[PDB]
């Protein structure tokens, strides 16, 4: 949605660890990395903020899949898998690479409890 | 726009940190 | 999809309890259940059926989350998650309990890679 | 409607058996 780009970006991870000249922190263990509505889901992610200019960091998610999800303005979800989740927080955009997919959600149901028909009958037969 | 502030937390302790 | 429900059920596992009656059999560890386009994914499901009686088996599978796809005659997959899937092959439906959710999905794409803006765009018009 | 085979297999073996 519109203002997700201008949110903080929170990161989530059972690991963290930093290099010596630290401008390279990898968070390895069920990442979630999220920015409003943006949500990225992976198995390892490196954020590299070169040259230690703000507003110029990468984020790297690597998954089996790494999955991405983002709310529309249209009120459609956006969600996707892949290897890969490439996102240049300067850029607009975000990159998935190695069996990319990607999905657009037009209708959904929340609640405890959800009963949901399977038989179908399009047509029907008689002898 | 402009940089935001990137967020960190370590699951196992719930300690967050700016970075 | 209309003729789902008429197909064989299929359960793929990592591990395999009998129960020594003959009535349930447990299955545990990324466990997959197909019939037709239908598919559940669950760490654990229990598959009873009481008192012997064929057509009266009941599928019960947990997950955090647990997941649910089936394809629509009309072409729009429906997916959802909970903690619990139950389905009675006898009825028509399907419960999911505990943070239920459902979703259709009205569009889709593949590829290697995939660019995705997650601003977005501007009406572009000049008199 | 009527009854469906039902069918699973071990993911290690290949093996199959119905229930």
């Amino acid at each position: 949605v519109t203002g997700d780009t201008d949110q903080p970006i929170h990161i989530e991870s059972d690991q963290q660890s930093l290099d010596m000249q630290g401008n390279v922190v990898t968070f390895t263990g069920n990442v979630i990395v999220t920015q409003g509505t943006i949500k990225i889901n992976a198995d390892k992610v490196v954020v590299t903020r070169p040259g230690g200019e703000q507003g110029k960091e990468v984020i790297d998610g690597y998954g089996k899949p790494a999955t991405f999800y983002q709310m529309q303005d249209n009120g459609k979800p956006v969600e996707g898998h892949a290897s890969q989740m490439h996102y240049e927080l300067a850029k607009d955009f975000v990159v998935l690479t190695g069996n990319a997919y990607l999905q657009q959600v037009d209708s959904n149901i929340k609640g405890d409890k959800i009963t949901y028909l399977v038989k179908e009958q399009k047509m029907q037969a008689f002898s | 726009k402009k940089p935001v502030p990137i967020i960190y937390c370590n699951r196992r302790t719930g300690k967050c940190q700016r970075m």
